[PDB]
């Protein structure tokens, strides 16, 4: 048959011709199972490679290369072919401590197509180091040579498949995926490898689920139906739209049928090498509404003169329905190209090149020396030649880097069913050459599969759960911004007393607003204070121009001169209020203004007392009146009030502090008004409280004798000015209690100036009136009346 | 010693054996292990004892001799494949044929006692399954070996990992821990355990929060992932070395204590138990195997070593070249190993299956052809074999069944001990009363996720799989737009939402409605004030020729009374739904008649002040002009300047009717607001100056006892005005925003009532009650 070709050196093979898709005493042969077409395709590929080796006189001249192909089931039969290959021509395998002398029937073996059978065969061949170049086995366990000394490969491991998947995800900016595996070891191992790899590339897995192992052509139990319904519901309720599937193609019919039944569309399915090229799943033709079906598969290499060769055509070494099965799938195989066929082609050519180098043939002659399997293994470990413009050389970990290929399913039979869109180069671990992919969206937009939307400019990132890529966007509170260069997971405040608006990423220095000379209310108050100062200067000049007069001697001469000079000082330091507040300005203000005002008011009150109530008091305490007249009672009382004010103002300094303060006003913290006392309300309340405590008694004593002529109607004018001051203080207190802002300083300064003007005018202006325009009332003869 | 010469024994049926006797390429030569292992030799001696006892017995295999070929297989499968090939070779020949099927073979061994290592047992079983050689392996535990598809002839005498993982899942479910983290070693043992536990937890409702693999001696990221989730139960299904490395790292990093559900690998290992500071990592709960022990094995080992020391027997009589040069002290540490019973029971099971196959009685065994190894399998499935008085049975999948013990560690003086606190015989039964937990008190460490979310909450998927809905409450003003949303969505900012509400509720308008009790009290006060004003007006218009009104104005007094009545009437326009015109005209309409009345009172005060405190030369001209048409011109000028200021500030300063949508908790507002202190301050500047001038010119005066004091009333009226509005302003600046118009109405009503009760009411008293004081000489 075609399973045997006599030759100088045989070449064993293991191809899966039949698969199980629906008692140990009866051994089920492979011929009873359903016939697969891929197995016969790969067998024909290897036979063509061997025949081409025989044809080629440049490679292995005069040495016929044979082969021995045995039908190996997917799992069931994987030990008998190994024993057949290793035994001698008499079907007898000797047992010995060393096998250096032993010459096997076959010189190399092309391993099975499934990883478990590959491991089972390699564990047996390890004793004799039979070279075994497996194809399409993608498990990572075959990469190490400690337990597989004589196992080589013609297909990149699952490491490169996972890397291609991750690079495809990175290119299209997907960081929220779903991993579906199968209960077998292949799906679980691929899922674990993908989870380990993807966690370091800032891509998270929404959830991992396992699909039940379920061969087709059999009816489903209720438990598995509920399991699949739960899987589909979990997939639909999740926000991820990139679903990778690590499962053999046999168990995915029911899952996709259930997905179609549940009416769930919009998932960017990513296929592993197992089902990215299976033709039946594409022939389902109802998955075109599910979404794009990407996949990872080996780059197809067009073998010249192979299609015509394929179309031209002991125990467990026969098949009958292979040709009829391959007849139907001929056109799709022709259009889709040859992917795993080139792997077997390259394996056979690598064996041939290793044998040629071992014999040391010079393209004409061959030594025909006996070849031990371990010598051939040593030689094939170091082969490096070219084959269809591809370099075939084995890495130290038993792999030759063949280019991968990301493929997209196209539902149009006129062209390739599986249209390629990208190529992956395992040598540099780079995925490049990405063409346009027909997406499933409305206007061919790259699908969005991010778990959290990008945060708006100037928004704190708050982690939500275990996954790093998931977060919530919350605006940073006013007064802080984000330094994305430093850290975007927490707001960072801006020092140097500057505030920031909501969702603002650039703090701005607070504008320092304060009293300035060139202002409208400031110039108004300055004009009023200048007018008052000029009036008081005129009054003082008049008083000094007229002494020795009953008006100025009956009234306190030195007393009134001292009050006038104090008012002069207060008016002259009024301009100190306006300007940049420093330590000196606040010190002078608090040490000058309250002193002058309170001493003037105390003199007013004691004058009113001594002109009204002293006469009445002369009756009750006569010796007290003798004490008062002996000394200068009003002077003593004024001195006592002065030292009391010194005490209280020094206590206020030691309590409220002396440094100028910054008070964030309620309107637009962009601005900051500056005052002298950080606690201004309590200080003004204390000052006005003492002043009003003195004012009540002063005004009451004035009113008690408002009709007594005394010192030219002194009591009436004291009452006038003192009620004016009381109304001004009450107005200031009310406006203070009902307002707080920028105008506090100007209002307080205006109130102080008005109080000074009241004390000046309503107590000295009548005296100026009488002195100037009433020159007959100031004569000494008017003292009697 | 020549101990290794006893590894063979001729017999009618000879058993195989794969033991780890020794411990640790280009040429195809088998590796040679020279290091000696005590466990392998102990197990080999145990199997030799089992075979010798079985030969000793007369009711089991009568008149038949059982042999053994104990072959040394290291942990590597390369050195272990050669003994298997030797086993399958034809007896008396060194060549193994390659036939199509098993039926044509003539193996030299009846059965094989499989390797202890499971990774080696995989290869050995897959090799023997082709020949249908019955292999029963001690110590092979992972579940996949039970698959009859690829292992039709692999039995075992130790339970699978499936039963212990089922016990662990039952423990977690029964204790209530349905939110646990599962970890496993990087070898196939950990991976298979993790997969089986995933299946069991998914079936049982238990959730895996994180499923990582602890690498064999990384762990930092695995522990970080475990600590990220609020998980208090961790299943550590890892080998001894991986668990030891993890616990050493946790010593270094001071990880918080957790409930570690232990696999049998490191539960009883003295390496982990002896780790310093290990007592500070919570309770450790595991499922130790419940199997008998050979009470006579150490005696047999000692006596056989002593007998091997004797040269007479040993001369009267390789696989283990290093086994000869040993002493008793090199094996003393492992006499009490629980796998000795497994080996002994495996041998007894093989012999019982052979006895059943030959179908013989206690007296003897009938002659027949030699039985092929594949004929044992028909009687190895369903094999009830008594080992040390305890019956064991092989399942249909070649799994033996036995109970399990839930053993928890206890700490006294840094000495960890195992206390039985539960039993697992297919249905867990725990005694949690005697379990001493690691928390501050003896309370169960709670670890639970919400399977479902309470109605009105937002559900976030948690766990490795889509496991548990982390219920999240959303603060008021937000509601769940749809059940599938991951976050609560706000309302339209014009409608309120209560805490934990499915949907949002609209905001209605709450202004000073006419039905509020404050407005009712204000309306009654307005009625009283208007009635008093009307009574005073009537008294003043009837007695118009009397000296009272004539001295106190005249028609001006009636005009002022009308003005006060109009102010009272204009008070009525403050409350109600704030139409823009109404809120715009609140102040000027309440401010104009008040301006007129205050101007009339100021005119009276000016007249009194002129008569009082100015020289007669100026008085004779001032008094004759302050009364009459010039007085009317003055009051009209005051009214007109008030109108000018009112229209100026109405066009310049905007009185706005805004809706403060975010002030009241559940309802909105319709707030009529004007400039802050600017609008009414500027509007009342004129009235403040008028009242101040009147008070200043009136409050000091000479009141001769033979006359009528015409200044006390004006003084008290201005005092009432000033006091009532000095009190009003803080009330405006303090009271809730809803009652601000009410405070304004109250202030206006109090001002009018004070002015009336101070100025007009004392006049009306003597106008209507005691008309004996209305003499012109008393008034003019
Ligand atoms: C070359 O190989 C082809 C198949 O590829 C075969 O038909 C042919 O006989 C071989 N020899 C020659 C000389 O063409
Ligand atoms: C079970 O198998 C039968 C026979 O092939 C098939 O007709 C049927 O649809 C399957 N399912 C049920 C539920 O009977
Ligand atoms: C769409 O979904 C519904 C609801 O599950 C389902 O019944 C229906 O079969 C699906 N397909 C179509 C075409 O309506
Ligand atoms: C191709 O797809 C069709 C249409 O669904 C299907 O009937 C057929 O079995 C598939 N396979 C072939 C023609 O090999
Ligand atoms: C292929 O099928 C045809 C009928 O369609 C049949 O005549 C032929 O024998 C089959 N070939 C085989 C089974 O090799
Ligand atoms: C194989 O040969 C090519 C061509 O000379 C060279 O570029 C390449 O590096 C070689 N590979 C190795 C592994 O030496
Ligand atoms: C796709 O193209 C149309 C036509 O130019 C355009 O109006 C439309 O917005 C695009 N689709 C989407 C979903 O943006
Ligand atoms: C923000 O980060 C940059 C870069 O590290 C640093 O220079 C700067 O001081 C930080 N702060 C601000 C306010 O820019
Ligand atoms: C078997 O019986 C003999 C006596 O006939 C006894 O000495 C020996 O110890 C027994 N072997 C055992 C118990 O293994
Ligand atoms: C084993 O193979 C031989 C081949 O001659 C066959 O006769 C025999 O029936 C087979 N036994 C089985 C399949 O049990
Ligand atoms: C335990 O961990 C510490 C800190 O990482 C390390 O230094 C030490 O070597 C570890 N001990 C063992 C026995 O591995
Ligand atoms: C574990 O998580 C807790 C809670 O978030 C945290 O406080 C702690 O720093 C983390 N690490 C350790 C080693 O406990
Ligand atoms: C017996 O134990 C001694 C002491 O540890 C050791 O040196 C010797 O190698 C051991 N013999 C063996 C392992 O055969
Ligand atoms: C049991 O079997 C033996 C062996 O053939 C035979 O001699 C004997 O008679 C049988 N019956 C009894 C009761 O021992
Ligand atoms: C062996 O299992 C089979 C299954 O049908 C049954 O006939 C038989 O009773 C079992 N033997 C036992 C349980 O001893
Ligand atoms: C397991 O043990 C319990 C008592 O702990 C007993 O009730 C039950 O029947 C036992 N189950 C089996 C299957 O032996």
């Amino acid at each position: 048959s075609d399973f045997y070709l006599p030759g100088d050196y045989l070449l064993g093979g293991l191809f899966s011709l039949h698969a199980n898709m629906k008692n140990f005493l009866q051994v089920p042969m492979c011929k009873e199972y359903e016939v697969k077409v891929i197995g016969y395709n790969l067998m024909q590929a290897m036979r063509f490679a061997v025949e081409e080796i025989n044809n080629d006189s440049s490679l292995l001249p005069g040495v016929l290369l044979g082969y021995e192909i045995v039908d190996v089931c997917y799992i069931s039969n994987n030990v008998q072919p190994v024993l057949y290959f290793l035994a001698h021509e008499d079907n007898l395998l000797p047992i010995q401590e060393d096998y250096s002398n032993y010459i096997s029937r076959v010189v190399a073996v092309i391993g099975p197509d499934n990883s478990e059978s590959v491991m089972t065969v390699a564990n047996f061949l390890s004793l004799f180091l039979l070279p075994q170049i497996t194809y399409s086995a993608i498990s990572d366990e075959l990469r190490d040579k400690v337990r597989f000394p004589a196992l080589l490969r013609t297909t990149p491991s699952a490491d490169h498949h996972i890397e291609a998947m991750v690079q495809l995800m990175l290119h299209f900016r997907w960081n929220w995926i779903i991993v579906l595996v199968s209960s077998d070891t292949y799906g679980r191992d691929n899922g674990q490898l993908l989870g380990e790899r993807v966690a370091r590339r800032d891509i998270c897995i929404a959830f991992q689920e396992t699909l039940p192992t379920l061969q087709p052509n059999q009816n489903m139990t209720s438990e598995e139906r509920q399991r699949l319904v739960t899987i589909v519901d979990k997939l639909q309720q999740s926000t991820a739209r990139v679903v990778v599937v690590f499962s053999p193609d046999l168990t995915l019919y029911h899952f996709f049928n259930e997905v179609l039944r549940q009416n769930f569309t919009g998932a960017v399915w990513i296929a592993s090498e197992s089902w990215a090229i299976d033709p039946v799943l594409h022939n389902l033709t109802e998955l075109r509404h599910l979404g794009t079906f990407l996949g990872i598969t080996i780059q197809s290499v067009p073998i010249p003169g192979f299609s015509e060769f394929r179309e031209w055509g002991t125990c467990n070494q026969e098949c009958d329905n292979c040709l009829n099965a391959t007849l139907s799938f001929n056109t799709i195989l022709r259009l889709s190209g040859e992917r795993v066929v080139y792997s077997v082609y390259s394996a056979v050519y690598a064996v041939a090149h290793a044998l040629h180098s071992l014999l040391g043939c010079d393209k004409s002659t061959c030594t025909k020396r006996v070849v031990y399997p371990w010598q051939l293994l040593e030689e094939i470990w170091k082969v490096n030649f070219t084959l269809l413009d591809h370099q075939i050389f084995f890495d130290p970990q038993g792999d030759v880097a063949l280019h991968l290929e990301i493929v997209q399913w196209q539902w149009d039979r006129s062209q390739n069913p599986f249209q390629s869109v990208a190529s992956y180069y395992p040598l540099q671990r780079q995925l490049k050459n990405i063409q346009d992919i027909s997406w499933h969206t409305i206007n061919n937009t790259i699908p969005m599969s991010m778990c959290s939307k990008r945060c708006q400019s100037g928004q704190k990132k708050k982690p939500v759960g275990i996954h790093v890529c998931c977060f919530e966007c919350i605006d940073c509170l006013p007064g802080t911004f984000l330094n994305h260069t430093e850290d975007e997971y927490e707001c960072q405040a801006c020092p140097n007393n500057e505030w920031s608006y909501q969702s603002e990423t650039s703090c701005f220095k607070r504008q320092l607003v304060f009293l300035e000379w060139h202002e409208a209310p400031t110039i108004a108050v300055a004009l009023l204070a200048a007018l008052g100062f000029l009036s008081t200067l005129a009054i003082l000049v008049i008083f000094w121009r007229h002494f020795q007069t009953p008006i100025v001697r009956s009234a306190g001469g030195p007393m009134c001169f001292l009050m006038l000079t104090l008012l002069l000082v207060a008016y002259m330091v009024v301009p100190v209020y306006v300007g940049p507040p420093k330590v000196s300005t606040c010190l002078c203000r608090q040490a000058l203004f309250p002193l002058c005002f309170t001493i003037c008011i105390s003199c007013i009150a004691v004058r009113s007392f001594q002109i009204v109530c002293a006469f009445k008091m002369a009756s009750r305490f006569p010796r007290a009146y003798s004490y008062w007249v002996r000394y200068q009672g009003p002077y003593v009382s004024m001195a006592f009030i002065t030292v009391l004010k010194m005490v209280i103002v020094v206590i206020g300094m030691l309590a409220t502090g002396l440094s100028p303060t910054t008070r964030t006003d309620p309107d637009d913290p962009k601005i900051t008004i500056v005052s002298c006392n950080p606690n201004y309300r309590n200080s003004l309340l204390f000052n006005t409280s003492l002043d009003l405590l003195l004012s009540v008694v002063g005004f009451s004593f004035a009113y008690m004798g408002k009709e007594l002529p005394t010192n030219y109607n002194e009591a009436k004018f004291i009452t006038l000015s003192m009620t004016f001051y009381f109304t001004s203080s009450v107005s200031l207190c009310t406006f203070m209690s009902a307002y707080s802002g920028v105008l506090v300083t100007i209002v307080d300064l205006l109130v102080t100036v008005l109080n000074l003007l009241a004390i000046s005018l309503g107590y000295f202006g009548p005296k100026c009136y009488m002195i100037l325009f009433y020159p007959e009332r100031n004569t000494p003869a008017y003292f009697n009346s | 010693l020549c101990l290794s010469q006893q590894l063979r024994m001729k017999g009618d049926y000879v058993l195989g054996g794969l033991f780890p006797l020794g411990e640790a390429r280009t040429r195809p030569s088998s590796p040679v292990c020279t290091r000696f292992s005590s466990n392998g030799l102990l197990w080999a001696l145990a199997m030799k004892m089992a075979v010798e006892e079985i030969n000793n017995k007369s009711d089991l295999l009568p008149g038949l001799r059982l042999g053994y070929d104990l072959f040394d297989t290291c942990s590597e499968p390369v050195v272990a494949m050669k003994p298997s090939l030797m086993f399958l070779a034809k007896a008396g020949s060194r060549d193994i044929a390659a036939y199509c099927n098993y039926t044509q073979y003539q193996p030299r061994v009846l059965a094989v006692i499989g390797p202890h290592s499971s990774e080696l047992a995989m290869v050995t079983g897959k090799f023997f399954s082709f020949f249908l050689m019955p292999q029963v392996s001690y110590g092979a535990s992972m579940e996949l070996l039970s698959a009859r598809e690829t292992f039709p002839s692999f039995f075992r005498t130790v339970p699978s990992d499936r039963v212990q993982l089922t016990a662990a899942a039952e423990l977690l479910q029964e204790f209530g821990w349905n939110w646990v983290a599962a970890l496993g070693s990087d070898d196939e043992y950990g991976r298979q355990g993790l997969s089986i536990f995933s299946a069991l937890a998914a079936a049982r409702g238990i959730c895996i929060a994180h499923e990582g693999l602890v690498p064999l001696p990384k762990v930092q990221d695995v522990l970080h992932q475990v600590n990220q989730s609020s998980v208090q139960v961790v299943l550590l299904f890892a080998s001894v070395h991986a668990a030891h490395a993890l616990f050493n790292y946790s010593i270094s990093s001071r990880l918080s204590p957790k409930v570690w559900v232990a696999s049998e690998a490191w539960l009883t290992s003295d390496l982990v138990m002896g780790l310093p500071g290990m007592a500070q990592m919570g309770t450790v709960l595991g499922f130790l195997q419940r199997g008998a022990q050979l009470h006579e094995f150490p005696q047999y080992v000692k006596t056989h070593l002593a007998l091997a020391t004797d040269p007479a027997f040993c001369s009267a009589l390789q696989r283990c070249p290093q086994c000869d040069c040993i002493t008793l002290q090199n094996v003393s540490a492992g006499l009490n190993h629980h796998q000795t019973f497994s080996v002994y029971a495996a041998v007894y099971s093989v012999a019982q299956a052979l006895h059943n196959t030959l179908q013989c009685n206690a007296s003897g065994c009938p002659a027949q052809d030699p039985v092929k190894p594949w004929q044992l399998l028909e009687n190895m499935y369903n094999l009830t074999f008594h080992v040390g008085g305890l019956p064991l049975r092989f399942d249909s999948s070649g799994n033996v069944d036995m109970e399990y013990d839930l053993k928890l560690w206890v700490w006294q003086g840094s000495v960890p001990r195992l206390h039985d606190v539960g039993r697992f015989n297919g249905s867990l039964r725990t005694e949690r009363l005697k379990i001493r937990w690691h928390t501050s008190d003896n309370q169960k460490p709670v670890s639970r996720c919400s399977r479902q979310c309470q109605e009105g909450q937002v559900r976030r998927v948690k766990g490795f799989h889509s496991c548990c809905y982390d219920c999240v409450d959303c603060e008021a003003g937000s509601y769940r737009q749809n059940p599938d949303d991951i976050a609560c969505t706000f309302c339209g900012q014009d409608e309120w939402s209560p805490e934990r509400s499915t949907r949002c509720f609209r905001r209605r308008s709450r202004f000073l409605a006419w039905g509020e009790p404050a407005v009712l009290l204000l309306l009654l006060l307005l009625s009283l004030a208007l009635g008093l004003v009307l009574a005073a007006l009537g008294l003043f218009v009837h007695h118009r020729d009397s000296p009272l009104v004539q001295a106190s104005g005249g028609p001006l007094a009636c005009f002022g009374l009308v003005c006060l009545g109009l102010v009272c009437l204009s008070v009525l326009l403050f409350p109600g739904q704030p139409s823009p015109a109404r809120c715009l005209a609140q102040q000027p309409l309440s401010h104009l008649p008040l301006t007129g009345c205050l101007s009339t009172l100021f005119l009276q005060a000016a007249e009194i002040f002129v008569e009082s405190e100015l020289p007669l030369s100026w008085a004779d001209r001032l008094s004759g002009c302050l009364r009459g048409p010039w007085a009317w011109l003055v009051v009209l000028l005051a009214m007109l300047v008030e109108v000018a200021l009112c229209t100026w500030y109405l066009v310049a300063f905007p009185p706005e009717v805004v809706t403060d949508w975010h002030m009241l908790p559940t309802e909105a507002l319709v707030h009529c607001r004007t400039r802050s202190w600017v609008s009414f301050g500027l509007a009342h500047a004129t009235n403040a100056t008028l009242a101040f001038l009147c008070f200043l010119g009136t409050f000091l005066v000479r009141s001769q006892p033979g006359r009528y004091n015409r200044a006390r009333g004006l003084t008290f009226a201005m005092l009432a005005y000033f006091i009532t509005w000095v009190s009003f302003v803080p009330l405006l600046a303090n009271v809730q925003v809803v009652l601000r118009p009410a405070v304004q109405m109250g202030a206006l009503l109090l001002c009018v009532l004070g002015i009336l009760a101070a100025f007009h009411l004392p006049r009306c008293y003597l106008l209507m009650r005691q008309p004996g004081l209305n003499t012109p000489e008393f008034f003019l």
